[PDB]
DNA sequence: AACTGGTAGAGATTTTTCTTAGC
DNA sequence: GCTAAGAAAAATCTCTACCA
DNA sequence: AACTGGTAGAGATTTTTCTTAGC
DNA sequence: GCTAAGAAAAATCTCTACCA
């Protein structure tokens, strides 16, 4: 599925981390939180739906994680949220934590620091990318799929007046169905033809 | 059907749509979904242009810029009186529809020729971008200024090369492609309203099911082959059309 | 007794120039709409 | 109404010289008003039948 | 001069307008600006009832919309058609399928467009 | 094709971005064609600082999408841009940063950032219409919820996702996720041939 | 024309309150124009 | 071997719309 | 309450002059 | 209140006429 | 012996230039 996200949440150094990943790519947001109440998690909710199309939600049964905030957000922005991976990417993120700790000061640093390392600078898998160019990849044929299945209708919406053989009177309203080079191809009362590019006018007509 | 007008009204009281948007995926008619976002009480230029005189090589330049998307015309003038520039206004005026001009404080801007040609085609003169487009427009006379014997040549020339080869902005398209997109869409937008206009001189008389009277006199909205959408106590509603009786309505 | 069928293509042109009160007209027409643009000219040579 | 739209479209008849259906179109009076405006004018009607 | 006989046709509706309007001007260039106006925005009636600039308007508008909108179709296609035409009974190489319509299919090859009956073709994903 | 470039550069000097699109030719020839005249990007972000109710609210707007990214800063400090900064190069791709010559984006924190994200750091109509558009927004949708930020972040998700407009009728995100998923491939089969 | 008929229908009806198809047979004007003049008075109704 | 008549208006004839008498 | 005769109003078809 | 366009030819499409194979 | 496919030959319809 390519519109279902995960959460969940760990502690480290005394702080609270949630993370939540985008399963069929592997794509890691991650945001440090300074409380373990509704309202901030509903609000990373509410930026990880404003910033990535969330369709499908899957949580755990926890405190904050059953919150009217929660469902407020997720009845604003149109969530399925399912309650019931994110472990190994715990495990990842704290590793590469624990590597380049040495080189921040604060907490926050590090961790998005691992999360610029892990979401751009570990290429793995099988054809070897990164997970932002396979999040991308798979939001992109996705949206291609559905926008194409509604182009053919927005194509086909136009009119033409086209000429025919040795008459001096533009003939009626036929519809496009495809623009050449050189010849077009109408469909005029369930008989679909061919005129040449020199004998057409196309309109879209307000009216 | 009556289920897209719903989901459509969810979806404005939401988010505050467009119409467009809402008559492209919920597969309800336009005029339906112009109603709906003229309903709503939290949402509620395409023909002016600017004019510019400038000096250049011991020539007087007048450049006219429409503003919403960037459209330069430009000419020479052989002096600079109040007649050559009410001319080049009424050749501006006759090939592009013009509703409103925003000039400055000049002299032959001042004048009985450009006032009677503003009244003879009812332009709203406006005393007071420009300097953008002049300083791109004179660096690419000066980039392309030895391929032209004259300067009328490379004038137009470089009025050439800014509208239909420079490409920028968002998707990338050109000045030309901008303008007459935007003529288009307040084309339509016109001629959406003149039908809508002509469709609402009506009433309706609807009939409820399971009764056999006739209820208050309702507004018609679309009249379809066999629905009729009707609007009656700020709301909208799809009644079929053997419980509908439509006349005409006298009430200016 | 025939007749042909000029060219209707979305981007052609046409021009000529005639003659009215002793001055010379010069007409370009945009065909697939009938857009008209006109203008004066001082003579009938190639500059203009 | 439409008969600001009558007189409206008189004077502009009288400036731009318009035909019937522009004057029917664009100020959305009847055709039969835009038709006799168009037959009451003098620099008009140059035509046979 | 019958080969050019739109601006020939022009002509004449613009030295009507000409002699129509000659009264409200003093030279023969600002009656002629004026008539160019006056036949632009000022005349409807036509192919779809419009002027003459809504026409020249709607006309290129529809022409960037329909190439934007087959090209962003055309780059995401498939299903390939071998068909079978001529006079001899031979098989042709790989066409772009267009539309699949109850009765006929469109196929594109070599840059050219041809309407193909359902009993001569297959398609092959 | 590179007849044709040479022949069209010499015309009207394009640029090498679109001969490359309009004449499918590999970059460097283009940038080797536009240096070599005597008389002569997906990935370029803009950001901008702006008050509201009080608050600082930071945006930063990708160019050649329309897409927004917006925060609220409890300060005008150097810090908290350069943590934003360091959030926006770790959620999206980020090659070139255009500024104004201001006072927290000309720091020595920002800059340390930027030298460790390897980000080109420039300063200098689009950005005042996003900005105008977002605040019309807000004005729009401030009354369904209580705080500031909550109203932000709903105009943030109204402009991304809720508003397609323009010419091809797309929003912000299905356009940059397809014109950095094109340019990708792209650049995948310019380094493949 | 029935220009000058439309404005002394206007004046007729501004004095007697006429109806529609009176209006129509004497100043002989059509009935599209002359229901229009009837409907546009806020103390006539069309009937 | 690769070229070509078209535009707008006046009436006549058919079709749609509106008001009202009869059952 | 419902149907249909009848008249007005809008839509469509055929035919001609003029531009060179 | 008593006046007005017509003639002949080139192709395209439909109809009639003539010869011959099949049962 | 009779019928019908098929091709040639004659009859009919539509459209244009030129005369002033
Ligand atoms: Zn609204
Ligand atoms: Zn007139
Ligand atoms: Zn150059
Ligand atoms: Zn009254």
């Amino acid at each position: 599925s390519p519109k279902t996200w995960q959460m969940d949440c760990t502690h480290l150094e005394g702080k609270v981390i949630i993370v939540a990943v985008h399963v069929a790519s592997g794509y890691i947001e991650a945001e440090v939180l300074p409380a373990e109440t509704g309202k901030e998690t509903a609000h990373f909710l509410l930026k990880l739906a404003a910033r990535w199309p969330v369709k499908h939600l899957h949580t755990d049964n926890g405190d904050n994680f059953t919150s009217s905030a929660v469902q407020a957000v997720c009845w604003w922005a149109q969530i399925e949220h399912t309650f019931g991976v994110v472990e190994s990417m715990n495990h990842q993120l704290k590793t590469i934590i624990t590597q380049i700790r040495d080189q921040a000061e604060k907490i926050e640093t590090a961790v998005q620091m691992a999360v610029l390392i892990h979401n751009f600078k570990r290429k793995g898998g099988i054809g070897g990318y990164s997970a932002g160019e396979r999040i991308i990849d798979i939001i992109a044929s996705d949206l291609q799929t559905t926008k194409l299945q509604n182009q053919i209708s927005k194509i086909q919406n136009f009119r033409v007046y086209f000429r025919e053989g040795r008459d001096q009177q533009w003939k009626g309203p036929a519809t496009l169905i495809w623009k050449g080079e050189g010849a077009v191809v109408i469909q005029d009362g369930q008989d679909l033809k061919v005129v040449p590019r020199r004998k057409c006018k196309i309109i879209k007509d307000y009216g | 059907f009556l289920d897209g007008i719903e989901k459509a009204q969810e979806e404005h009281e939401k988010y505050h749509n467009n119409w467009r948007a809402m008559a492209e995926d919920f597969q309800i008619p336009q005029v339906v979904a112009k109603e709906i976002v003229a309903q709503c009480p939290k949402c509620q230029s395409p023909k002016t242009w600017q004019m510019d005189c400038t000096h250049l090589e011991g020539k007087v330049i007048i450049v006219a810029v429409h503003v919403a998307s960037g459209y330069i015309e430009a000419e020479v003038l052989p002096a600079e009186t109040g007649k050559e520039t009410a001319h080049f206004l009424l050749k501006l005026a006759a090939r592009w529809p013009v509703k409103h001009l925003h000039t400055d404080n000049g002299d032959n801007f001042t004048s009985s020729a450009v006032q009677a040609v503003c009244w003879w085609a009812q332009i709203e003169h406006t005393f007071g971008v420009v300097e953008s487009m002049n300083h791109q427009l004179k660096t690419i006379i000066t980039q392309i200024r030895d391929q032209a014997e004259k300067i009328e040549t490379a004038v137009q020339m470089a009025v050439l090369i800014h509208n239909f080869k420079r490409k920028g902005g968002i998707g990338g398209y050109s000045a030309g492609e901008r303008i007459i997109d935007i003529i288009a869409s307040d084309l339509q937008t016109t001629k959406l309203q003149n039908q809508i206009s002509k469709i609402q001189n009506f009433r309706v008389y609807f009939r409820e099911g399971r009764d056999q009277q006739w209820k208050g006199p309702a507004t018609l909205i679309w009249k379809g082959e066999g629905a009729v959408v009707i609007q009656d106590g700020q709301d909208l509603k799809v009644v079929p059309r053997r419980k509908c009786k439509i006349i005409k309505d006298y009430g200016r | 007794a025939m007749h042909g069928q000029v060219d209707a293509s979305p981007k052609t042109w046409q021009m000529d120039c005639t003659h009215l009160e002793g001055k010379v007209i010069i007409v370009a027409v945009h065909v697939a709409s009938g857009y008209i643009e006109a203008e004066v000219l001082p003579a009938e040579t190639g500059k203009e | 109404g439409f008969l600001d739209g009558i007189e409206k479209a008189q004077e502009e008849h009288e400036k731009y010289h318009n035909n019937w259906r522009a004057m029917a179109e664009d100020f959305q009076i009847p055709q039969v008003v835009a038709k006799e405006i168009v037959a009451q004018c003098p620099k008009c009607q140059v035509k046979g039948e | 001069p019958q080969s050019q006989g739109v601006v020939e046709s022009m002509n004449h509706q613009l030295k009507t307008i000409i002699t129509q309007i000659r009264d409200q001007a003093e030279k023969i260039e600002t009656a002629v600006q004026m008539a160019v106006l006056i036949h632009n925005f000022k005349r409807k009636g036509g192919i779809g009832g419009y002027s003459a600039g809504e026409r020249i308007i709607d006309i290129i508008a529809s022409d960037l919309q329909t190439t934007k909108l087959q090209n962003q179709i055309s780059k995401i296609q498939n299903f390939r058609v071998y068909f079978r035409e001529g006079r001899d009974q031979q098989w042709k190489g790989p066409a772009t399928l267009i539309w699949k319509g109850e009765g006929a299919v469109v196929i594109q090859d070599g840059q050219d467009l041809k309407v193909v009956p359902r009993r001569k073709c297959k398609i092959i994903k």
